[PDB]
C-alpha cells in the first residue's frame, strides 16, 4: 500500500517514534504497513498495532459521542446530523480497516494462545465499536460478530492461559463491557467481572513482583466497573 | 464502564 | 476547494461543532472553506479560524520538538531524521496554507484596526512557526517576514487600540516571544513585555468588570514570561 | 516562554 516501499523494521521503528510524538494516525498507518508485509507480529509489535488503532478510534468515538449528544438535544438544520454522519463514517472506516487486517491474515496465521487470543479480542473490540454506532438492519449481526469473537477468545484463554494473564484479564474486562453496554446483559457483565477477579486473586500467589503488578493493575479495572455496576 | 485503556505502549 | 459546495453558514456551524468535538483538523478545513467563500470574516469567525489552525500547528510543533530532540540525541539509521522531516514538511504545509489565506485575500480586505491587526498578528505567528524549523538559505528571510508582520501590527495597534485591548496585548506577548526565542533579542523581549504590562495596568481603570477580566488574563501571561526571563 | 494559548474559542 502507501507503505509498500518502506522496510518492515523502519515501519516498526517509526511506529515507536510516532507513539512518542503522540501521532497516533501516523502510528496506525506505519503498523498497517508492517502488517501488510505479511509476516507474523511479535508480542511487542501486536501491542504497537493495538495501541495505535485504539487511540485513533478512541478519539473518533469521543467525537461521535459529543456530536450524537448535540444531535439528540436538537431533536427534542441538517448540519449536526451531517457532521455526526461524517465522523461516524470515518470511524466505521477505521474499524473496517482493522478488521480487514485481522482477517487478512493475522488471525488465520496466529497459532499460539497469546497471539490468537490477542487478535480475537481485537476483533471483538472493533465490532463492539461498530455496534456502538449501528442502528439499521445489521445492528444485530454486528453485535453477534462481536460476541462470537469475544467468545472464541474466552474459550481459548480459559484453556491455555493462567487466570492472571493480563491479556486474559483485559479480554474478560472488555467482554464484560460488551455485555453491559452493548448486549443489555448487566447481570452477565457483573458475573463475568466478579468470577474473573476472584479467580485472578487466587492465582496471584504464583507471580513475581513484576507480574503481580501487571495483573493487579487490570484487576483494579474490573473492580472499578463492579463498583460502578453494583 | 471502563474498557482496557490500552492507549500507551 | 473541497468545501466549495457547502454553504458558508454551514461551514461556520460545523467549525463550531468540530471545536466542541476537539476535531481541530476538521475545524481548520471548515474555516478554510469559509474564508474561500471570499467574504470578510466577523470577529467571532476570525477567532474560529485562528483557534483551528493554532491547535493543528500546535500539535505538529509539539511532535516536531519530540522528534528533533530524539534526533539530536542520536547524533551525539535514517528513520528518525526521515520522520522528523515528514512532520516538518506537514507543518510547513499548514503554515503555508494559513499564510496563503491571509495573502488571498484576508489582509488586503481588512480595513478596521481590529481585523487588520488580528490578521497581521497571525501572519507573524505562522512565519514564526516556519522560523522555528528553518535552517537553510531562507531562515533569515523567514525571520524578517515574521518581524515585518508583527511590526506593522504593532504600529497599527499602538495608534488605533487602547493599551488593554486583548488583541493588542496578545500581539505584544507573541512579538516578545518572537524576540526572545527567534531573534536572539531577550532584552527587547523583556522591554516589550514590561512596557506592555505597565501601560495596560494604567488603563485598567477605564474597563468594565468583563473587559477587566479579559485584559488581566493576558497581562498575567506577560507577567509569567517576565518571571521566566528575569 | 508562553505565547497566546489561543486553543479555545
Ligand atoms: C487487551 C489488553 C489487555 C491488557 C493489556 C495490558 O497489559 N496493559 C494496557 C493497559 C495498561 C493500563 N492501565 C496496562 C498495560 C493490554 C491489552
Ligand atoms: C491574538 C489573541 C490575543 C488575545 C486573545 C484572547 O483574548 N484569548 C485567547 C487566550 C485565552 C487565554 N488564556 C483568553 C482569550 C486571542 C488571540
Ligand atoms: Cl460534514
Ligand atoms: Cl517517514
Amino acid at each position: 500500500g502507501a507503505m509498500g516501499s518502506m522496510e518492515r523494521a523502519s515501519l516498526i521503528q517509526k511506529a515507536k517514534l510516532a507513539e512518542q510524538a503522540e501521532r497516533y494516525e501516523d502510528m496506525a498507518a506505519f503498523m498497517k504497513g508492517a502488517v501488510e508485509k505479511g509476516e507474523e507480529l511479535s508480542c511487542e509489535e501486536r501491542n504497537l498495532l493495538s495501541v495505535a488503532y485504539k487511540n485513533v478510534v478512541g478519539g473518533q468515538r469521543a467525537a461521535w459521542r459529543v456530536l450524537s449528544s448535540i444531535e439528540q438535544k436538537s431533536n427534542e438544520g441538517p448540519e449536526v446530523r451531517e457532521y455526526r454522519e461524517k465522523v461516524e463514517t470515518e470511524l466505521q472506516g477505521v474499524c473496517d480497516t482493522v478488521l480487514g487486517l485481522l482477517d487478512s491474515h493475522l488471525i488465520k496465521e496466529a497459532g499460539d494462545a497469546e497471539s490468537r487470543v490477542f487478535y480475537l479480542k481485537m476483533k471483538g473490540d472493533y465490532y463492539r465499536y461498530l455496534a456502538e454506532v449501528a442502528t439499521g438492519d445489521d445492528k444485530k449481526r454486528i453485535i453477534d460478530s462481536a460476541r462470537s469473537a469475544y467468545q472464541e477468545a474466552m474459550d481459548i484463554s480459559k484453556k491455555e492461559m493462567p487466570p492472571t494473564n493480563p491479556i486474559r484479564l483485559g479480554l474478560a474486562l472488555n467482554f464484560s463491557v460488551f455485555h453491559y453496554e452493548i448486549a443489555n446483559s448487566p447481570e452477565e457483565a457483573i458475573s463475568l467481572a466478579k468470577t474473573t477477579f476472584d479467580e485472578a486473586m487466587a492465582d496471584l500467589h504464583t507471580l513475581s513482583e513484576d507480574s503481580y503488578k501487571d495483573s493487579t493493575l487490570i484487576m483494579q479495572l474490573l473492580r472499578d466497573n463492579l463498583t460502578l455496576w453494583t | 464502564a471502563g474498557s482496557i485503556p490500552g492507549r500507551r505502549s
